[PDB]
Formats: C-alpha cells, sequence, structure tokens
RNA sequence: AUAUUGGCGAGAGACCGAUAGCGAACAAGUACAGUGAUGGAAAGAUGAAAAGAACUUUGAAAAGAGAGUGAAAAAGUACGUGAAAUUGUUGAAAGGGAAGGGCAUUUGAUCAGACA
RNA sequence: GUCGAAUUUGGGUAUAGGGGCGAAAGACUAAUCGAACCAUCUAGUAGCUGGUUCCUGCCGAAGUUUCCCUCAGGAUAGCAG
RNA sequence: CGUGGAGGUCAGUGACGAAGCCUAGACCGUAAGGUCGGGUCGAACGGCCUCUAGUGCAGAUCUUGGUGGUAGUAGCAAAUAUUCAAAUGAGAACUUUGAAGACUGAAGUGGGGAAAGGUUCCACGUCAACAGCAGUUGGACGUGGGUUAGUCGAUCCUAAGA
RNA sequence: GUGAACAGCCUCUAGUUGAUAGAAUAAUGUAGAUAAGGGAAGUCGGCAAAAUAGAUCCGUAACUUCGGGAUAAGGAUUGGC
RNA sequence: AAUGGAUUAACGAGAUUCCCACUGUCCCUAUCUACUAUCUAGCGAAACCACAGCCAAGGGAACGGGCUUGGCAGAAUCAGCGGGGAAAGAAGACCCUGUUGAGCUUGACUCUAGU
RNA sequence: GCGUUGGAUUGUUCACCCACUAAUAGGGAACGUGAGCUGGGUUUAGACCGUCGUGAGACAGGUUAGUUUUACCCUACUGAU
C-alpha cells in the first residue's frame, strides 16, 4: 500500500530547467531555484558544501573573457597595432 | 594531504547479520556506494597516522 | 572500410561478454542494498511481507 | 507529451544529435585511445530527465 | 597453436579448435570423453545416431 | 619588515608508483542514482614500426587449418610479464562409514657428491 | 462492507522539522517518524565487544592490602624484569 | 633474518638475457630465511659498513576485486489452445501468406486523447549482444525518411492564492 | 439474443491467436467435484461445505420512539403447444 | 449518578449460548479431472558452508559427527520423506549491568519566551 | 505374549460423572511429539471496566482484538537400479 502500488501515482513534475544554472531544480510552486538561488541576485553557496562548491566555481566553465586577462595584463594593456620591422 | 580520504559522507548502517560496522557510503546507482570508507583498511580510505 | 568494420566488432567483445545490450546499457548496480542488511526485525511490525 | 513546449523541444533535438555511433574514420586517427560512444543514450533504458 | 599436453607425431596429424562457443560447459564435457580414443569413422557414426534417441551420451563426472 | 590550502608564472624533493597518490594519470566532478538539497565510481602498458595476417582450403557464418609479416604470434586490437583460488586433458598412486599429521622402516619413482 | 451522499477523484493552490496536519491510531509528512531527509562541526564519547603482522635465547608472575558515588574500572602496596 | 627509499663502496652483475614467476631437482642455517640448476620472460639490479620508515598477517560478522561446492539441481505450472501445406533460409513448435480451429464479446485483448516518455512512428539493410526456450522476426543494431493552420490549442481574462 | 439490467453466458464490426515445448499419468500437493447408512458423536469453536435463492398468489409473532419489525416465520405454483 | 448512571425500538464484516433445516466435520475412508511433481531438448539460479557426515556406553562448560572401549564397515547412485544435523529466519521480543540515550509527566533542581 | 474404550462441563491438564466392556492398570522417552499440526491459551503496539496514583502511568485484577514463512543439502528410514 505504501510501495510499488502507490509508486503508480506519481506523474506530476515538482521541480523544471532553470534559466540561471539549467540544473532542473527550479520549483514550480515556489517560483525559485533550489541549486543555483534564482531569482534571487546572488548565487546560492555555503561552506558547508565543499564539493558543492567545485562543481561550480570559476574556471569550470569556458571562462570566455577571464582566459585573456592574464595575457593582456603581461603585455602591460597595450593599445595601437604591430609594427611591421 | 590535510583532507586526503575525508572527502566522503558515510555512515554505519547497524548490527544486522551479513554485513560488518564500517561506515558504508551512503546513496545509490553508482557502484561506490554500499563500500568501505574512513578506515585504514578500507580501500579508498585515509592511512594510519597522516603524516604532517 | 574492411580495416574500419573490423575494429567495431574488435571493440565491442567487452560489452558482450558482459551482457551488455547496447552502447547504452550502463546499469551500475551498488554492492549492498540498504534495506537487505540494514535492521533487526523482532516482534512487531515488520518490513516487508 | 504532445503539448510540448519549445524549452523542451530543443533539448530533444540535441539528444536525437547525439544518438549515433562513433565514425569510422575516428578508428584509424593517430594515437587514438577513443574506441566506442560512452555517453550514448536509449529511451527504453535511461531516461534523460528533460 | 597452443594446444594441451599432446603426445603424437605432429606429422600425421591434423587438429581443429573452437573457441568462445555458446553451449553449456558441464554437456560438452560428457559429449567429449565419450567419443574420446574411438576410431574417427566409428565417431561420426555415433553422433548421429545420439541425435535419433539410439545411442546415449553416458553423465560420468 | 608581517600574513596566504585562492589566482598567475617558475624552481624543487631521503615523498606516492595505478586497491597507492587528489574523487579524477584515461572524453572526471564524466557515466550513473535521487522530485530536491546533494551523493559519485570503474577504467594506464601490442611492437622498434601496423609490417593489424595477401592468397589457398573446410564452413551458411563466426572461425579453423595451412601460408605469411616480425627479433618473438610462448605479443594477433580478448593484445608486456601472466601468480593463487577454481577447471580441463595426459601420466603415476591410493580408496570396506571422512580426510590431512608425528616417529620408524619396506616397496616404487627420483637425485647430489666422490674413487685417483 | 458500502454504493446519491459527512461519496469518490483529476488539475490548480495553501501549511515545512520541536514544525506541519490529524472524525485521535502517536497516526501521517516521497518504501524513513514517540520527532523527516541532506551536508558540515566530526576521525563526536565509550569504564563495553572484536582484531593487533618475523624467528630463536634468558628470566618470569597475579587474582591480595588500604582508599575512591568504588563492585566489568582506577590510585597504593605486594609479586616481576 | 627479511621489505620500500638514502650516503658510501665493490672501477659489482646484465640483451651472450636484469627483475618477476613456476619448479614430489640440489645445498646451507635449530629457525626467521639464504644459495644453485632447469623452464618461461625481456630491461634493469645485488653483496657489504652505516642512515630513515606509510616495513613482515590466517583471523577484526575486516576492505575492494576474483572464484567454488551447492547444481546441469530448485525451477521456467495464473490470464481456456493450438494444428496442416507452401514460401524464405545454412537451420523453423515460434517468421509471412493461404487453409482450419478458438477467445476478448462493444464497463473489449476495439477506436481516440490528458499526465508522463522523446523518435519508440515508416522504409531499406541486417542478427555478436538483448527479447529468462528459440529466431530468418522485433519497441534490438546500422543508415535515412517523416510532424505544413487567419478558424483546434497556447497567446488574452480572472479564481483560491503568488 | 436470453434477462428487471451496462449482471452472467453466446455471437457480428474491429482485434489478437502472444505467456518455453515434447512424452508419460506414481506418491504428496494446488484448484474443483460426487458419495451408501447415520446426521455435529468431529472440534477450543458447526471453521469449511451443503441447504435456501428469481417471480406470482396466499400468509405473517413478540416487541416499539407507531415510522418499523418484514423478503418475518410458513405454504401452493413455474415447461411446451 | 454528565468520572454520568438505569431503561429501551431500529441498525452492526462487534462478543457469547442454544433449536429446526442441512451436510464427508466425523464413524472411515474410497474415487474422477486439470496443472505440477516425474523423464526428455533448450535455458539455469539462491540460502548456507571451520572440517565434514553410521551407532551404544563412559567421562565431560552440567544431554558428542570426531576423544576412549565396544557393535561394525564394499564402488557409483534415482524418487519419496521430515527423526536428527542445538539445520534457519532475530549480536533476541525475555532478565541484570552502564556514573549511555530519547519520549512523556509533576510545587524535583536551575532557568526562560510571555504576561 | 496380547488388550486397556465411547461421550458430557472450563485453554484447560487439575478436579469429577454417564454408559459399554473380559478390563476401562500405572509410568518413561527434553513433565515424548511447534523447521508435523493447532496459536484455542502463553508475550508487544488498539481499546474498555475495577482498584492505587495530583500526574505520566503501574496493576489485586477482569474482557476483547491481534505475521515468522525453509528442505533441493549429508545422514536416518520406506521403496528403486
Amino acid at each position: 500500500g505504501k510501495g510499488t502500488p502507490s509508486f503508480g501515482k506519481r506523474h506530476n513534475k515538482s521541480h523544471t530547467l532553470c534559466n540561471r544554472c539549467g540544473r532542473r531544480s527550479f520549483h514550480v510552486q515556489k517560483k525559485t531555484c533550489s541549486s543555483c538561488g534564482y531569482p534571487a541576485a546572488k548565487t546560492r553557496s555555503y561552506n558547508w558544501g565543499a564539493k558543492a562548491k567545485r562543481r561550480h566555481t570559476t574556471g569550470t566553465g569556458r571562462m570566455r573573457y577571464l582566459k585573456h586577462v592574464s595575457r593582456r595584463f603581461k603585455n602591460g594593456f597595450q593599445t595601437g597595432s604591430a609594427s611591421k620591422a | 594531504s590535510e583532507k586526503a580520504g575525508h572527502q566522503t559522507s558515510a555512515e554505519s548502517w547497524g548490527t544486522g547479520r551479513a554485513v560488518a560496522r564500517i561506515p558504508r557510503v551512503g546513496g545509490g546507482g553508482t557502484g561506490r556506494s554500499g563500500q568501505g570508507a574512513f578506515g585504514n583498511m578500507c580501500r579508498g580510505g585515509r592511512m594510519f597516522a597522516p603524516t604532517k | 572500410r574492411s580495416k574500419a568494420d573490423r575494429m567495431a566488432k574488435m571493440e565491442r567483445r567487452e560489452r558482450n561478454r558482459h551482457a551488455k545490450q547496447g552502447e547504452s546499457d550502463r546499469h551500475n548496480a551498488v554492492s549492498l542494498s540498504k534495506h537487505l542488511f540494514s535492521g533487526k526485525r523482532g516482534v512487531g511490525k515488520t518490513d516487508f511481507r | 507529451a504532445a503539448q510540448k513546449s519549445f524549452r523542451i523541444k530543443q533539448k530533444m533535438a540535441k539528444a536525437k544529435k547525439q544518438n549515433r555511433p562513433l565514425p569510422q574514420w575516428i578508428r584509424l586517427r593517430t594515437n587514438n585511445t577513443i574506441r566506442y560512444n560512452a555517453k550514448r543514450r536509449n529511451w527504453r533504458r535511461t531516461k534523460m530527465n528533460i | 597453436a597452443r594446444y594441451g599436453a599432446t603426445s603424437t607425431n605432429p606429422a600425421k596429424s591434423a587438429s581443429a579448435r573452437g573457441s568462445y562457443l555458446r553451449v553449456s560447459f558441464k554437456n560438452t564435457r560428457e559429449t567429449a570423453q565419450a567419443i574420446n580414443g574411438w576410431e574417427l569413422t566409428k565417431a561420426q557414426k555415433y553422433l548421429e545416431q545420439v541425435l535419433d534417441h539410439q545411442r546415449a551420451i553416458p553423465f560420468r563426472r
């Protein structure tokens, strides 16, 4: 009664795909994502979650802009163009 | 490393017949779950007297 | 192609020995499940029929 | 579900194009250690969770 | 190559193998001891009568 | 002057050598499990070089037998070396409700040294 | 057993852990409830149980004293190297 | 006595075969163990005087992996039930057509959908694994084809509530 | 079609003919039955089974909150043309 | 004696006693069918396991498969069976201990939101 | 050597009648016999009445409701090569 015949009634989703993190944790009745803090401005993270931050900190993505910052510093944030000596 | 071996959320099961008392990795589906942890004899556990 | 079609049959053999029904059957079994081994079931309400 | 959203239909298209075996010319390359497609998915076997 | 412990002249001897054959192991042992050491042309008449329920393979082990 | 388990660039070791070292030497926070928070593995080694076995023959086919490449197929994409539990075959021995062990010698098999 | 209503049921929505909800059984709250599950403090504490990895040589015990919220244990004396 | 690393030394041994492994073959030591021959194998490694430790396993209902006796045994017994010829194929109790026998008996084993699934729908090719027998068949494997709106929905409105 | 009926049994349209099969018919089982004479002596206990059953006509007690009890109990009957 | 008591129609998958009808419950067992079991082709697991399996007597952690003295003892095995193998489901639901807990109660100690 | 019963009241053995019979003798085998049966009674959680307690609850007590489920293994025994 509380087992395999009551598992047949499970066909109503509670969570759906989130826009900020794409994680399928955006709870529908609360309108808030339980993994990435959406729609609040601060991304949810805690210091008891140690593996929880290693899945979502920087460097795990593509880093479309940070991967060129350490290169542009080393030349000195120079402008202009090359010389053809 | 000072945290090597403790990156695990195991828990003891209890006193049944066909199992020991070493805390077992909870969860399911992965094949790591239901294995021993935190022991010096456990595969994937810390060593005795972690060197400093 | 006869070089390439034989290598798809060399590299299939390990899944066939474990009776994997494809390259999409990756059913990983638990070593020991909780509800078979962790319990003391005495006089009273018991954990199954 | 036959009344699906476009957000849902946009992800079935990516799941169809990832549903293929490995190309026969990648078997032949230099220092190929890639042998079989391992993220391959069946509908009967493993649900893809939306 | 790599046969078992054989004691014969390799000039006057042929051979065959089968690997990874999906049979039962306990059946293929007992049907191979029943034929061991026989004349080969008596062996092939013998196996054709096993399929017709005339002569039976004995099970020893 | 002082602080630093993060970031970036370097130099090291009386440290570990694939059940060890980070969870991860590998398309690893990947496969996969859970409604969710989160949980999270396994998996390195053909050869110097694919020269990855043309052709013939038996078979519906996988393969087998020949042949051939290589220093070696006792390295054939189940691939370096390949232990044990367990199993097959050949040869030897024993066996009247267990087996194995200690002292002692017969019978059988097998084996080292030395004669100047 | 009941079967026109204190009936049965879909979807929407409300209440969240010393809290909910209960025509009241300490019932139910995702196979978990006389206090859910997840991660951290955490390798929590045990006067209790189990285990503790090479060989030979020499010497070789105690279950008794007094004190302790002490009686499955300690401190002291004795015996031993 | 033995194991992993360190300093020293023997101008140590080695592709003319180092280490490892197997060995009812030999030798030494009371013993921990040391040494030699034969087999396989292919790239490093030992004696000694000393220095360091993550250093010696039969047991912990030990941890991970591997394999046995049990055993070709229990079993594969709910939902009334199959049969003949031909075609195809190497191979048919199971595939296709025909012949015949039956059932669900329209609160269906029929025809359409909502939730949920995501290509399973259809064709061509094709059977190593899967369908707890089988397989030439398939919701399987390989490559493709396919969903057409001014009127049906969504979009708009407000309910308990956010 | 039978019937008070969307009960049960049978058929037309539509759909399947799938669920490992062959050969034998010991015990003990599982599921379903029938028994001479007696009729609860069985047993903790009439558990289980059997018997009654639809419909029409006749008939219907104590008790009572006058509404019930009541299908009370008990009898006669049922085809075909 | 609203800690509620006496009474009582109707109703009850509530508890107990008897009477008619009825019948394998029984005297007392017999027989028939289907599907298993059984034999075959294909497929093919698990519990459990120190080592294993013939008994009497004696001693003995207080009731031996092994020890000691006797009775005996012939390969390989198939279908039944439920005496034993303290076979197996439960580091026991039972009873004592711990300077181990948790839930609940009250003029126990110490406090606290509130008022 | 052989034989010692059939019934009546409580879970009941304890305790005692009715009739037949030649006679209704006494005992043992883990007060024989639960991996043969029974769960009738023995022991959880539900609930009532009575006593005691300010209370949670315990009882001098009574009534009712209620889950342990192999055998294919070696031996024993009955049969079979």
